């Protein structure tokens, strides 16, 4: 029953500082790594799962998330804070679009959404900013793929490549040395499982290791045919024999 | 929101502190046009130059803005003005006059100042637009929602070095390609970086139109910047 | 222990206790004297108001609630105003829904349960004021003692305000005879006004300073001020 | 808006030397349809009082439940609830009263006519109509719906007025009731055979009576009756 | 209901009838229809009874406070204006009410304004209101002139009023005349149509209609 | 949402955020008001740090309410345009119910109103801003000059000042202005209003702006070239003995 | 700072204390009751000489028959006067006669409880007591002639003479000497105007200090200067010749 | 209120317990059939009048509560359980279940250690009564810990009739009537007041019984009370 905080507990410092964002950001700091690699034909994103218990299954907890048909999310930082994101961000995908247009959102502007939800929790009386980063990968017709990064203050930022999380400055080190523009998303995928391996410490595997990308049509996995115009998902999660695969030729 | 012993807003004055870290933004108005030229906050080689609008967006057809400070906080606002922007065209069946716009934004700005207990935004904003009564105009505001007119003007990191470089060489019979030279030219000299290279920059004008007798905003695709900056000599 | 801790109602102190609640009691015995007792045919409030100055009206202590009840206070006025208006709706509602006088006894527990929402209410304080009530309804005489704690009580007799141990000590012993006091108003008054002098450094009770409030089997409650109590001085 | 659905006719009642008598059939009709036969539309509340409801069912369902609720919130902190702080005949009614007409100002009326008998605590008799008008009003007999047009002039041959309730002892005016009951049964084409009757007495208390029927009912000249003019066998 | 007003030379004439009516039934024969808010503001009342009186009353309070808030009489225009707006308010509701507010200041001079329950208002030199407000109009606006004296202005008042009292099944009574002057209002007493129906008859040679 | 009180009192019984709102008009930019016999002329200074603003398009000082009542303020601008707004929205009310503009005394005690409505309501701060209001009362010729401050206090006065430096100012006024003998013109009232800010501006160039209004809604800017006029008087008339 | 309505150890409100300090440090205001009226008086003490002395209006009229003399923070005084006029003209239209003067002064102080925030039990729309005084002066059937001190405390008094603001401590001495029952108006008048000139830091003259009286007859009247400055020649005069 | 402290305890409720244990005491007690409540209620002056200054409280008819600490906090629950009990009444047409309204109360309590903006409350509260099947008894922390009780004690006596109980508990294991449990109710109220012995106190019982009462809650008064006082008063000496 009702807020004795009804002020902004995230203020400016003498600084200039914004404290919360600022301790938000450690906590994305200390989160496994994901990352991001953009190609000429998909985008892929990856993380390690890092399991709390050998007890636990790791396949009923995601870190990578559809969020329309051709937008999928990965995140560094506080799960639980990323779950209830990406709740807000599948709803608010129809709300705010597609009950409107009759189709899903372009990638820049869920992103758009994403980011000021994250904003709110920075300016709002009684809350704390969330602990994530979000990376957020897509496509549509006419932006073409496309990479971004969220932060805790509700900035976002277009990215040809990059990482987040723990070992984040020797993973964007080790992307600016391997990127081009010329990568087909084979090539991207097998630059995504190399960066990876740096970060992991214990098995390397289709089981422990979490992928995605956003590449061509899937009209397999559509659940109906008849309809010519439509195609099926981009967004595709990677299974884990599929990713025992590339790691043999690795 | 409290006042100070000295009569100052604390929260206000921490958040025009923040701004000061804030990359440079410049504006600079002659008589056939207006120039808007920003630095991008330190950035790297993976950065997607191409779809990156970090400091400068359109409100309408006829204004824009570039931002110093936190971008989320000026989503936020430059939301509302596009907003404001389209409700007025709707009551009057004319394009907003830009001291309205600005002073509506200034007004939101001010009201976290004076009551509510909110954080104030932490953005500084250069307008820059056309209308049928003032012209080519140039206005700035910032979190205390207080904004005033220019003829040249700079936001963020170094706007004092700016501002004495801008008094000196600026003159009222500028033409818009004097004021892309002295944009540029400023901001290369207050920089904290080795060069002022095209991945650093976003540019943009609103001129006469290229040739009608209309109004056109230019933002600068990457490689326009590029061509434009060999032309001024800094390559 | 009485440090961080008495910052509002909201908080208890490492002893178990409300420190504002404790500081609005501290309020009643800044306040001046007045005493209530009853027999079983008649209930009777008798109080010292007090001046500002010499050149001032002395201050009402005693307010009707209904034909059958009323109050004195002690301690902040203004909070008995707020309270006995209460109380008179009550009375109102009870009479008006019900065709019922309202139990002395139910206005105990209304306020009780007023006094308790201020003692846990954030950004509220608690009640600063003492009351003692008297009414006749189907049951006899009542007295009832008041404290912003919420704790109402049924006594025979009771006193509140400064250096009103005095008329309670008296009262104590006086029990066995003004309980009996069945059918004559007058030697009631003279017990309690008797009861309110163990209370006086003060000075003598002038024609200002002394106010008097019956209620009973066929009276209803009445205030006297003024002339109307010189033959009780 | 709205309209009776299941329904019970008359409630009748006088007062008599030394209390009051009150009486309802047991149906409860569906337009035309005798529909319910084991309905109970006296409804005692404490040991002094009888609640006769008349109209909409469900609404006398929904009054129910309010007069036991009454009867438990009564009882709260109520150590005399069973003795002078029991509910009264007069605190029921105006409550009822109270409600009714709130209901109808409204426009969402509870569709009954109701009449409250009972003895009041100085040995008074109560007896008072309310209705979804809010329209209340007492009399030395008093009836609901056919029973104001045919059980009223045959009651009021017995009481005409005040000075008529002394004279008249428990058994004419229960034999009065009771004569009503079978003409009422003899005309409304909604009334039933089984009735309930109670009284209230000073001395007695009360006394409830279920599972009564009318008796001596006349119907042998019916053989003699051929015809509507002029056919004679 | 029959009232009038009309602005001449020497100021303004207010005069009124005085039967309150429900349908056909005559409720009464003496009833103040003219409301005296200060002493240079008058007010008049047609329509629901009710709703005259309250609004009216209500208006006077509102006049007071003015008075209180900016150490000054408020204007003719103004006292209307609160009416009017309040009026307008609840618009459709079934409020019934013919009105006149009449006066004196400084600033205005001698002035009329007339609001109804419609919202209308209106400033004037004449108006007639109520169910007899024709009959009135008739004697009224057929011997009007700027310049007739005080005297001949309360009587052509008076006689406006008797015109519609005799023809108007809905007005009668008594006659309440006031004038307003730069002073302002007097009031020049109640006539009672009993008497005076008869007095004019014979003094004037009119009501040629009329037997015996 | 916040109502949290943040105006209240202090031991000594000083309500310490509107002392302190007065400290904001303080370090404002200095704004003078004198009356002359038929006229009153406002006068306010314009900082030197900026030199390079567009004169055309910045918000002036000097504000008009409606069409023969002007405004002027010391302390925080923003602050300034909220009570600005308010009082012509008020102004246009007051037409459209009571049939007649304004009168310098109610616009002012409106403005005063908003003003001591910020000092005692939970989750607003009070305003850091005095203001001068000037005019004309419908149909009369008799000139107007109020001034209110933080706590909604407001007062006529025959000149007044307000603003850093305007203790010297109004040091200037208290010997400079005569009562009986008001300046009798417009070209003589707007030269003390002129002397008392070259008191504190220093060169006064674009840095001194003017306004004069007159009766029947009059009201007129000065531009630099009549002010210039004005300047250049002063200090040559006023240098032999 | 923790809170607004917060008791001392001591069992008093905080604020309320210091709202009395504020007070303190008000203009004078003086009033008199007598059995021929009341006369109330005040300080209007300048803060310059350029002020205009007329425009400074620390004496109000509520109804014909109340006025009121305020002291302390003036300006808060505005809504508490509101509602003072709107309560009597209200009482009359609901009741077709004058409101009493008691009954006035305690729907003000009704108003003054209202800090806060809506505490548990009904509605509070007020962060701070108000930080001024009011002394409430008129005449009524019942009780004649009547002066009230209102305190933002919520609490009222009734007097035969008070002072308020920085004289105050001075002036009530000096009136628990001068006052006495038999006083007619003209004393009444002279003794304010007298006490006042004891107390203020310039001369008095007609333009630094006002008078006010109420009356059955007249009702409440503000004195115009001219008036005034009659009764200071007659006070000279008469403690001249004393 | 909300503040865990660095050990995951409430430090606010357990200065609430410390009001409690500074109560007054009071006990129940679970018979066959139903369950009796009893309590101490010290006489602070002899104006106190006798009989009528009633701690015991019924919720709906067949629900008693006895609480020991803040009195008015005690009420302010019994006001909520009553809502709680009228409300279950009016949609569900049973009177409340007691396991039911255990949790009604405790959820309630519960809420008060959820929110800075509130306090605890500072009692503890004995109740129960007769439902559906059979007789129960509860006790209520600060905390909103409820469990049910053979026997229950509170406030400042709680430790000695907490083994006065558990005594009986030993010495009666096959169900205790409702007669017997009064009765020694009486006793172990006799027994607490050791440490209050400076006044003098006045002793209140009820009780719910399925034969004694009809499952409705009763005050014992008159010929009851008095002989529970005199086996009470025998057996202390
Ligand atoms: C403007 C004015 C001011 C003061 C005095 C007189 C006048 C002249 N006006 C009238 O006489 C009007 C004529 C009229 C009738 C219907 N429509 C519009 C106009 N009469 C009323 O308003 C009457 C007045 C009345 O009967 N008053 C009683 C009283 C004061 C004379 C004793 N009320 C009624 O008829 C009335 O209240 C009702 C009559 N039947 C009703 C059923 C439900 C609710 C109300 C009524
Ligand atoms: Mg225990």
């Amino acid at each position: 029953m009702t807020d004795r905080y009804s002020f902004s507990l995230t203020t400016f410092s003498p600084s200039g500082k914004l404290g919360q964002i600022d301790y938000a950001l450690t906590a994305v700091k200390q989160g496994v790594t994901s990352l991001g690699i953009k190609a000429t034909n998909g985008v892929v994103i990856a993380t390690e799962k890092k399991s709390s218990s050998p007890l636990a299954m790791s396949e009923t907890l995601s870190k990578v998330s559809l969020l329309t048909p051709d937008i999928g999310a990965v995140y560094s930082g506080m799960g639980p804070d990323y779950r209830v994101l990406v709740d807000k961000s599948r709803k608010v995908a129809h709300t705010s679009y597609k009950r409107i247009y009759g189709e899903y959102p372009p990638t820049k502007l869920l992103v758009s959404e994403v980011a000021k939800i994250m904003q709110e929790a920075t300016q709002s009386g009684g809350v704390r900013p969330f602990g994530v980063s979000l990376l957020i990968a897509g496509h549509d017709e006419f932006n073409g793929f496309s990479l971004y990064q969220v932060d805790p203050s509700g900035s976002y930022f277009p990215w040809k490549a990059t990482a987040i999380g723990k070992g984040s400055v020797a993973a964007k080190t080790f992307l600016e040395k391997r990127w081009n523009d010329e990568l087909e998303l084979e090539d991207a995928i097998h630059i995504a499982l190399l960066t990876l391996k740096e970060s992991v410490e214990g098995e390397f595997n289709g089981d422990t290791i979490e992928l995605a990308i956003i590449g061509d049509e899937n009209p397999d996995l559509l659940g109906y045919t008849g309809i010519p115009t439509d195609k099926g998902p981009r967004f595709r999660k990677l299974t884990s024999q599929e990713i025992n695969d590339r790691l043999e030729a690795l | 929101t409290i006042f100070s012993p000295e009569g100052r807003l604390y929260q206000v004055e921490y958040a025009l502190e923040s701004i000061s870290h804030a990359g440079t933004a410049i504006g600079i108005m002659a008589s056939d046009g207006i120039v808007l030229a920003a630095e991008r906050k330190v950035t790297s080689t993976l950065l997607e130059q191409d779809t990156s609008t970090e400091k400068l967006y359109k409100l309408n057809d006829k204004i824009a803005v570039a931002v110093a400070g936190l971008t989320a906080d000026a989503e936020i606002l430059i939301n509302t003005a596009r907003i404001h922007a389209q409700n007025y065209l709707k009551t009057y069946n004319e394009d907003i006059p830009v001291e309205i716009l600005v002073r509506r934004l200034s007004d939101i700005k001010q009201g976290y100042t004076q009551h509510g207990g909110l954080r104030p935004f932490g953005v500084s904003f250069i307008y820059a637009g056309y209308d049928d009564r003032y012209g080519y105009q140039l206005y700035t505001s910032n979190p205390s929602g207080n904004y005033t007119g220019w003829k040249a003007i700079s936001v963020g990191a170094n706007t004092s070095a700016a501002q004495t470089l801008l008094q000196m060489d600026y003159k009222d019979d500028m033409k818009v390609d004097d004021a892309i030279e002295l944009a540029l030219k400023t901001l290369s000299k207050t920089t904290d970086s080795s060069a002022l290279t095209y991945d650093r920059l976003e540019f943009a004008t609103i001129r006469k139109g290229a040739n009608d007798g209309e109004v056109y905003q230019k933002i600068f695709k990457p490689q326009e910047i590029k061509d434009i900056l060999v032309k001024t000599g800094i390559t | 222990f009485r440090n961080n801790y008495d910052g509002d109602t909201v908080t208890f102190s490492p002893t178990g206790r409300l420190f504002q609640v404790e500081y609005a009691l501290e309020a009643i015995k800044q306040g001046s004297v007045t005493v209530g007792l009853r027999s079983n045919t008649h209930a009777v409030l008798v109080a010292l108001k007090r001046n500002a100055d010499e050149l001032s009206s002395y201050q009402k202590k005693i307010i009707k609630c209904d034909e059958h009840m009323g109050l004195s206070l002690a301690g902040l006025a203004p909070d008995a105003r707020v309270l006995s208006n209460y109380l008179r709706q009550q009375c109102n509602y009870s009479s008006l829904v019900f065709n019922r006088k309202l139990a002395v006894e139910r206005a105990g527990h209304l306020l009780c349960d007023k006094a308790q929402k201020n003692t846990q209410s954030y950004g509220g304080r608690p009640y600063g004021v003492g009351l003692l009530i008297i009414g006749y309804d189907k049951s006899g005489a009542h007295l009832l003692e008041f404290q912003p704690s919420g704790n109402v009580t049924e006594l025979y007799g009771t006193a509140i305000g400064a250096r009103s141990q005095g008329a309670k000590t008296y009262l104590e012993r006086t029990l066995d005879t003004f309980i009996k006091i069945d059918g004559n108003p007058d030697e009631l008054i003279k017990a309690g006004v008797e009861a309110i002098s163990q209370s006086l450094r003060d000075e003598s009770l002038t024609v200002d300073n002394l106010s008097i409030a019956i209620v009973g089997k066929d009276t209803p409650f009445t205030i006297y001020d003024g002339e109307a109590v010189a033959k009780y001085i | 808006t709205q309209q009776p659905i299941v329904t019970g006719t008359s409630v009748i009642s006088m007062k008599y030397d030394n209390g009051v008598i009150i009486a309802a059939d047991n149906l409860g009709s569906y337009g035309s349809l005798l529909r319910f036969n084991g309905v109970e539309r006296l409804i005692p509340v404490g040991d002094n009082t009888v609640v006769g409801i008349s109209g909409d069912i469900s609404d006398m369902q929904h009054i129910e439940r309010l007069l036991k609720d009454l009867v438990t919130e009564n009882a709260y902190d109520n150590p005399l609830a069973d003795a002078e702080e029991a509910l009264e005949p007069s605190y029921i009614f105006e409550y009822l009263a109270t409600v009714m007409y709130q209901r109808r100002s409204k426009m969402n009326p509870l569709w009954n006519a109701i009449i409250v008998a009972g003895v009041q605590s100085n040995g008074d008799q109560f007896l008072r109509y309310v209705n979804l008008l809010g329209v209340t009003y007492s009399s030395p007999t008093l009836a609901t719906g056919f029973g104001a047009h045919m059980a009223n002039p045959l009651l009021r041959k017995v009481v005409d007025r005040e000075s008529d309730i002394p004279k008249t002892t428990v058994q004419v005016a229960e034999e009065a009731i009771v004569n009503a009951m079978r003409v009422l049964y003899y005309r409304d084409a909604r009334s039933s055979r089984n009735f309930s009757l109670a009284i209230i007495d000073k001395n007695t208390g009360l006394t409830f009576k279920k599972n009564l029927q009318v008796e001596n009912m006349k119907w042998d000249f019916a053989k003699d009756i051929k015809g509507y003019g002029t056919q004679k066998i | 209901t029959t009232t009038l007003a009309f602005r001449f030379q020497g100021g303004i004439i207010v005069a009124v009838d005085s039967r309150a009516t429900a349908g056909n039934w005559v409720a009464s024969q003496t009833v103040k229809k003219v409301i005296e808010i200060n002493p240079f503001l008058l007010g008049t009342m047609a329509g629901g009874a009710a709703d005259c009186q309250f609004w009216e009353t209500w208006l006077g309070s509102q006049c007071r406070l003015h008075e209180l808030r900016e150490k000054e009489r408020i204007s003719v225009a103004a006292a209307s204006k609160i009416l009017s707006n309040l009026v307008y308010q609840y618009k459709g509701a079934g409020l019934s009410m013919g009105t006149m507010i009449c006066g004196y200041t400084r600033k205005e001079g001698p002035t009329i304004y007339y609001v109804d329950s419609d919202g209308t208002r209106l400033k004037g030199d004449i108006f007639c209101v109520g169910s007899g407000q024709t009959f009135a109009y008739g004697v009224l606006d057929s011997n009007y002139k700027w310049d007739l004296s005080v005297e001949d202005a309360l009587y052509l008042g008076k006689r406006s009023i008797l015109a519609a009292a005799h023809r108007d099944a809905y007005s009668g009574g008594s006659v309440n005349l006031y004038h307003v002057t730069e002073d302002g209002w007097i009031y020049h007493g109640n006539h009672d149509v009993g008497e005076l129906f008869w007095k004019v008859k014979e003094e004037e040679g009119s009501f040629n209609n009329v037997i015996g | 949402g916040y109502d949290r009180a943040l105006s209240i009192f202090s031991p000594d019984g000083h309500i310490f955020q509107v002392e302190y709102a007065l400290e904001a008009v303080k370090r404002g930019t200095c704004a003078v008001g004198v009356k002359g016999k038929n006229c009153v002329v406002l006068g306010c200074e314009r900082r030197s740090t900026l030199k390079l603003q567009d004169t055309r398009i910045t918000p002036s000082k000097v504000s008009k309410i409606d069409s023969h009542v002007v405004l002027s303020f010391s302390g925080l601008n923003a602050d300034s345009r909220i009570l600005i707004e308010k009082a012509r929205v008020e102004a246009q009310s007051h037409r459209l119910t009571l049939e007649d503009p304004v009168t310098v005394e109610y616009l002012t005690r409106y403005v005063a109103g908003v003003q001591q409505r910020y000092t005692q309501s939970g989750g607003v701060r009070p305003f850091g801003v005095s203001t001068l209001i000037a005019g004309f009362d419908p149909r009369d010729d008799e000139p107007k000059l109020y001034q209110t401050e933080p706590s909604g206090i407001y007062s006529s006065w025959s000149a007044q000042t307000i603003g850093r430096n305007s203790k010297t100012v109004r040091e200037f006024l208290e010997k400079n202005y005569d009562r009986k003998e008001p300046p009798a013109t417009v070209e003589e009232c707007v030269k003390l209003t002129v002397r008392s800010l070259l008191e504190v501006v220093q060169t006064g160039a674009k840095n001194i702006e003017i306004t004069v209004v007159k009766p029947d809604s009059d009201i007129v800017a000065l531009s630099s070239e009549e002010i210039n006029q004005y300047v250049t008087q002063i200090e040559q008339e006023k240098q032999e003995q | 700072d923790r809170g607004v309505s917060t008791f001392s150890p001591e069992g008093r409100l905080f604020q309320v204390e210091y709202s009395l300090e504020a007070i303190k440090l008000g203009s004078t205001a003086i009033g008199i009751a007598t059995k021929e009226g009341v006369v109330l008086g005040v300080e209007k003490r300048a803060t310059s000489p350029l002020l205009e002395s007329d425009s400074i209006e620390k004496i109000v009229e509520i109804d014909r028959h109340i006025g009121c003399a305020m002291s302390g923070l003036t300006a808060d005084a505005r809504s508490m006067i509101e509602h003072a006029r709107t309560a009597a003209v209200t009482h009359n239209l609901y009741y077709d006669e004058d409101i009493n003067v008691e009954s006035l002064t305690q729907s003000v102080c009704d108003l003054a409880l209202r800090f806060g925030e809506g505490a548990s039990g009904e509605e509070r729309l007020m962060s701070r007591p108000f930080g001024v005084a009011l002394l409430i002066a008129g005449h009524d059937a019942d009780d004649g002639y009547q002066l009230f001190h209102a305190e933002p405390s919520g609490t009222f008094y009734r007097y035969n003479a008070k002072a308020i603001g920085s004289g105050s401590e001075g002036a009530q001495a000096e009136l628990l000497n001068e006052w006495h029952s038999s006083l007619t108006l003209k004393e009444a008048e002279l003794l304010v105007l007298k006490i006042l000139k004891q107390v203020m830091e310039e001369k008095l003259d007609e333009n630094n200090a006002q008078l006010s009286c109420i009356t059955k007859q007249d009702g409440f009247k503000i004195y115009d200067n001219e008036k005034t400055a009659e009764l200071i020649k007659e006070l000279k005069e008469k403690e001249a010749a004393e | 209120n909300s503040v865990f402290s660095p050990d995951g305890r409430n430090f606010q409720v357990e200065y609430a317990v410390k009001a409690v244990e500074n109560g007054t005491t009071s006990i129940g007690i679970k018979c066959n059939d139903g369950v009796v409540f009893a309590v101490e209620k010290l006489i602070t002056s002899k104006l106190l009048v006798p009989q009528k200054n009633v701690k015991i409280q019924v919720v709906d008819r067949h629900i008693g509560c006895v609480y020991s600490g803040l009195i008015p906090d005690g009420r302010h629950l019994v006001n909520r359980g009553r809502e709680e009990a009228a409300s279950f009444k009016k949609l569900y047409k049973t009177p409340i279940p007691i396991p039911a309204f255990a949790d009604r109360l405790g959820q309630y309590v519960q809420a008060h250690t959820l929110y800075n903006s509130v306090r605890p409350f500072g009692v503890s509260t004995i109740f129960g009564g007769v439902d559906k099947n059979g007789a129960h008894l509860y006790m209520l922390e600060p905390s909103g810990s409820y469990w049910g009780y053979k026997g229950a004690a509170t406030g400042k006596g709680r430790q000695s009739a907490k083994a006065e109980l558990e005594k009986l508990v030993d010495h009666h294991p096959e169900g205790l009537s409702a007669r017997e449990a009064v009765k020694q109710a009486a006793k172990i109220i006799y027994l607490a007041h050791e440490d209050n012995k400076e006044k003098d106190f006045e002793l209140e019982i009820s009780w719910c019984s399925l034969s004694e009462t009809n499952g409705l809650h009763k005050f014992v008064k008159g010929d009851l009370l008095q002989e529970a006082i005199d086996f009470a008063q025998k057996e202390i000496n």
